[PDB]
């Protein structure tokens, strides 16, 4: 019921061979660089708020607890991004990524398109360290400025530090996306129509991506295809600890789930990226 | 209405730079006196000729400088050449000695649009002359035989000294990059 | 920073005489019923596939482990319908009904629209007990069906038991309902650009409701009207058990919170039907 | 106010250079190849409901008289889609097709996307007349397909005539597509994001693509770019015959106009496809 | 002509007793935490335009060029913000500031408010080294919100990294400040009517520093004050290699100027703050 | 909509504990010290100019008469202030301040700041009856002159009659005003960004302090924070008899009024007064 | 991006025959009289001063060292005008004036405002020349005299040599004239609203010019004109050598710059003067 490193390594194989393989990397990423994943902001939050972190979790989700946050003072959310900039984006923070094994395996691929959902510049970032050169791409102008020819572009779908105004983390910002209209939306819902995906680092928590993978198929059963050619183009959700029911609900939306070794969450992950070369 | 504009106070210069490139309407001449730094090096004096040049006359520059190493006084005078014939005109012929009396005749241009200062080098291998022969030309030219040549730049015409002089091989090159 | 009992009286008394208060009643408004609220339902779904309630509650949220429920076996979901309509309108929680006080003075006042998102006919039920008469309004074809005059609309926002295909359950309906297409979202989208609502035993956790009141918002901040204007209509939350941060989000949304007395739910509930009156 | 063709030809090379120039083929396109077009059309199905051709056009527009064809009788769009095949894509119009110069002069330049409004296999036939091969997407099918790796991908904007239902061409089908939710409407946007576009031989008659350069602008507009940076990628409309008021409503819409020359309609376009070479 | 160090010695005892004397700290004031100056953040901004940093310095003043640097491209001020905080604030930048003799004999004196015109958090970041606590103040909302009773308010002049909005740099930013009606400029004005101030590590090179201290001799003009009252309030102005032409300049604005000894900036301007206590 | 007496206290305690709420005293102040208001006055310059006193007020607003005043002969203004002083600040007049419950409730508390429009050594003169000393700050060399340590400063907003030159009561005067850019101005656009005011016993009659006030909503506006954080920081506006359009004009300037009892004025005030401590 | 000579004289000629032209001089256009410009005044206040020439340029910028050279003495500023006066204004300048270029085809144009920033007759004295008279304005008192009907009034923005209470020079004047109050600055930014300029032999240097030009567009950014409109009114700025950074700064004011060609600037100027008629 669940695909193993090397029954999933043939069929990530022939995916990126066609050029029809993207990455789509999570919060798990950037776990070896001892950055905050989403629960870490939560309790740097709750210093700045006054509230002890285990009675701050309870009063609601993550995206409602960064709702409170911005709306306690004026600028408070400014605050937090230039704080987030001066952490994430840290020079030990570069110095730990040249060395990672799994951003060494991301940049020796020869990718076209990378997505990420986390605000830092080391998916980039690995890729200026192998002597290849990306394109971040997450505001209307970056869309519309000038490239080269052939980069990988790296879309930051949930924003950048760098442009404050992209980064969605409070709930009205995620209800802001729920229209699709933003372009990392726009362009995301495109390439879905045509590519397989490699969730890396990633657990569908956003409600606004799993709401894209439910509207796919709603233009997957209205085509009427058969039971054969319905289930052809799959995507993959690399995953150490997925529980009971999340494997069997991404059935539905055609996305197959890789068991990684949860011994060691790094050295996994690294293998399943060299074994697309 | 010209484009790029070459800056020279020496009026021999001008005329060997319109033998060649004097069709081209894309290039202008100015005249602005610039004052080089004191270094041997062609390559830093012609770079910082050309920043002195653009804050003089601000518009797209061409300036030109050159150099006149020579083996026996271990690359000197270098892009010093200049107070070196105003001193020494003819003893230069007399000040290196017999037996040694190769060198190396090296040119620069470097044209600044205001942003960046790009530099074209090309050099002729060649020899002091035992004494100065020859008319044509201007400095030093009756001093320097190129190797092969038997003759000294002042011995040959205009269309003969650019088939061997620095210049002749930076026209193409200076040409090509700019589109004149 | 919250309405007392004493203070929203008046609030209400006003809004009611013009015509312009609707009540939104949750699922806690059928407690007194001895009804399941939204856990009790998954310690029952747990119960049929296997799980122990306690772990099949720390593997998703409650529209997500409905959707593993119903995907499960076929005609799984149609069996819970069955079962639930036997539970919820059994003829002893009709005996329950005439005697709650809730219900009494919910049907005591003369409404004209009444939203509910809970599949019971205990809303209805409670009116045609006090003599008057109601239209249960939950499909496409209830909303062009023939009506009488003047009586009070009853639109079951979630779905009846008595018409399956209604019910949203599953976080598939769930996500059907984003496009806010359906005739009960129709319908309230057009009520809440006129009316004042008081919300009596729901909590705001379903994020359908929410992305309501956010677009709402959108409205009312692109009109550009002034500090004074802007906050003139205002919501109601009842609530015994608001916590600290849901209060303050809501206050974006010109929803206000009434604390009840949390010793007892019920008379705290009854008595606040009865003075706005 | 309108470039000329030896204005709009270093335009056109340097967006050829980088990979971000797009070609948009209408129905003048296939003129020399003797086809009707959307007024043709009209004078033909008329003469099957028994109209007088000029009568006919008087009563509606062209997607509502198409709408009034395809429900006057069962089957009777089914029967259209056959008769165009066989007078769209018959064999007389494949031996014009080799020898037309506006079709060679399109086959020489190495595009990456086409995009076409007309049910024709002719801009990808060009393709395969010149030994390059094409790839036809029209339908969510033909996205999760297999494609080669580097191939030019012809998208059938409004459908192709071997898989009749992906025509649109009743009013019933502009409305379908009106929610930009078609797998031609969701490439459509992505691609709108970041590239400019050489509208050839098509008239914005269409309110589903005057509806996509509308909604692009709300993303430009609300982005705040400067004067300067909001005008700096443009559309390109090649057009023989352009009104007084069109251009200037598309001007709005970062379309520039190329003024052809009217005496000659092929030989303008021709010269206007070998100047980006 | 000049006052030396020992002679202003006893001048700022007796200014500081009264509390009536305020720093006001330039860029100088952070050269030894090794950060740029005026000079090294043109140099950045020319490698990122593609400048020669000597070219690019002959087109314009400070002002300009940074103008020309932000309407390059749309989102490049944001870069520079981005970038700035990670290199200002950094923690290598932290480490310098608890051994630095400048900054520890600032904090150990108990001033109550501090006028800087440098994005840093380095001088309210001196203060909490102290033990003592800080109040920043850049933006209307810092005016306004909430502060501690007897805390020395640190007056962002020239605006904080955290608050990107308040940042003047480019010279229509600078022009913005021309009507003195900025929080920062109205606060500025009321405190020179009362109190001496001590400028450290600042040039005169802002156009709008130069103006409010204009304006106040409008003020000690018109009021026809006698030789010897008009020249009793004195500023200071500590500085290692002013001119021949600006010390006469200024003393026309009552500023006179303490001559600190060059042969090593960082001890010279210790002792000066420590011969205040 | 108005605030009353003991609903507005623990308002006005808050404020003060913290330092940050400042007195705003007019001409109502000085009533029971049987002083002229602006209405007697204009009775007194009628009888000077041989008008009476009904006839003289209806050709022109209270800066108008005084401006008719001064111009009519040479050196009448200099009269006049020598005739406000000997009745202003008469013997008798001292001796009604001493048993005056205002000024004693006034001079209880411990200020900081303390702001008149008034022409009377009366409010600084209730702080030397209880012990306390002040700083009357009118002009240019008050405020660069010496003062003591902690010394509550009194700021004559209007002038002072020991320095004639500063006082401002004819219309060329209030004109001299509107430039904000005398001592008292510019004083007074610096507490107001970080201080509550407390207005008593004053009108908003004169155009220059209403201007005031309409150009800190000019900068709170365009700083662009939230319904609930542009309103956080009020101002209050004690008054007897304020009408029915003006408490909804200041509202836009967060300016509450405070309603006092009518029967009793000076009795309303001292417990207003009272209640703070 | 820069207008040539031939493609801006079509602009001027529209503008000038609608009467909305209107030149504005510079230090350069009195260049060919043999005159000095900003650069060799201050070689000659430093011969004066007793400093190097060399020097005396690098401890300020021109407006300091002129504040500079007025302070030095009593009556130091008077001697200037005196010397200015005998050196700008002499018969042999006189004579260079009838025949230069430039004031012939300055004067051959039938202009109704022009204004200068130079202190000398050569501009009006050039419309003696030609027969024509002109009004000199550049005190109050000259705006209320009496002139002629229709006669070109010359605006001498920066003052005259025959009013020595006119002429802006030192730092101090520049700072005085920021308020924008002095009749020629009212005078200009009543015609800027109305009217094209076109800039000749002037370099934006003065920050009191710049800041003109930057409060129009406060004015034009304000009124939410379309990017067509708000670019429909420009003002033209004919230079030999305007270097990168300037024209972009210009461009944001909507000033284009006209490059003229830089071999001889006389006759450049002369042939740009002689395409407008
Ligand atoms: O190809 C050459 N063939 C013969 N003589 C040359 C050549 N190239 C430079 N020379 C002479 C000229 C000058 O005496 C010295 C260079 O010094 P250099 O600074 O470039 O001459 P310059 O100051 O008079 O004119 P410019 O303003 O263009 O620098 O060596
Ligand atoms: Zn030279």
């Amino acid at each position: 019921t669940t695909l193993t490193l090397s029954e999933a390594a043939p069929l990530l194989k022939k995916e990126f061979r066609e050029g029809r393989l993207i990455p789509f990397l999570g919060a798990g990423f950037s776990k070896p660089l001892k950055l905050p994943d989403g629960s870490q902001l939560i309790a740097s939050l709750a210093k700045t708020l006054g509230f002890e972190p285990e009675l701050f979790d309870m009063h609601g989700r993550f995206e409602q607890l960064a709702e409170f946050f911005a709306i306690s003072a004026p600028n408070r959310l400014q605050r937090l991004v230039y704080e987030m900039s001066l952490s994430f984006d840290s020079a030990e923070a570069e110095a730990l990524r040249e060395k990672s094994p799994m951003h060494r395996a991301l940049a020796a691929l020869d990718w076209r398109t990378i997505y990420t959902t986390n605000y830092d510049k080391h998916v980039e970032g690995a890729l200026r360290d192998a002597g290849k050169q990306a394109a971040v791409l997450a505001s209307f102008a970056d869309f519309q400025g000038p490239r080269a020819r052939d980069v990988c572009e790296v879309i930051k779908f949930h924003g950048t530090l760098d442009q404050p105004d992209t980064i969605v983390l409070t709930e009205s910002s995620y209800f802001q996306r729920m229209a699709l209209d933003a372009p990392p939306d726009q362009r995301l819902r495109a390439d879905l129509l045509a590519n397989s995906f490699l969730f890396i680092g990633y657990s569908f928590s956003d409600t606004n991506i799993r709401y894209i993978w439910y509207r796919m198929n709603q233009l997957r059963e209205q085509s009427q295809l058969g039971v054969k050619h319905s289930q052809a183009r799959r995507c993959f959700f690399a995953t150490h600890g997925a529980g009971l029911v999340q494997p069997d609900i991404l059935q539905q939306w055609n996305i197959d789930v890789i068991q990684l070794d949860p011994t060691d969450k790094s050295a996994s992950v690294a293998r399943l990226l060299e074994s697309i070369a | 209405a010209p484009t790029w504009f070459y800056n020279t106070t020496n009026s021999e210069k001008l005329r060997e730079l319109q033998h060649v490139l004097g069709g081209s309407a894309k290039l202008g001449y100015l005249t602005a006196k610039v004052t080089e730094i004191l270094d041997v090096d062609l390559e830093t004096v012609i770079r910082a000729k050309a920043i002195a040049a653009y804050r003089a006359v601000r518009v797209p520059v061409i300036v030109e400088h050159g150099a006149l190493c020579i083996d026996a006084l271990n690359g000197l005078p270098g892009a010093l050449v200049k107070p070196f014939w105003e001193s020494l005109d003819t003893r230069l012929c007399e000040v290196i000695p017999a037996g040694q009396r190769t060198a190396r005749a090296r040119g620069a241009l470097c044209y600044c649009d205001g942003r960046e200062r790009h530099v074209l080098i090309e050099e002729t291998e060649g020899e002091i002359a035992p004494s100065a022969r020859g008319t044509g030309g201007f400095h030093w030219d009756p001093i320097f035989i190129p190797k092969g040549q038997t003759r000294t730049f002042a011995e040959m015409s205009l269309d003969e000294k650019l088939s061997f002089s620095p210049l002749g091989r930076l026209h193409t090159r200076l040409r090509t990059e700019l589109g004149l």
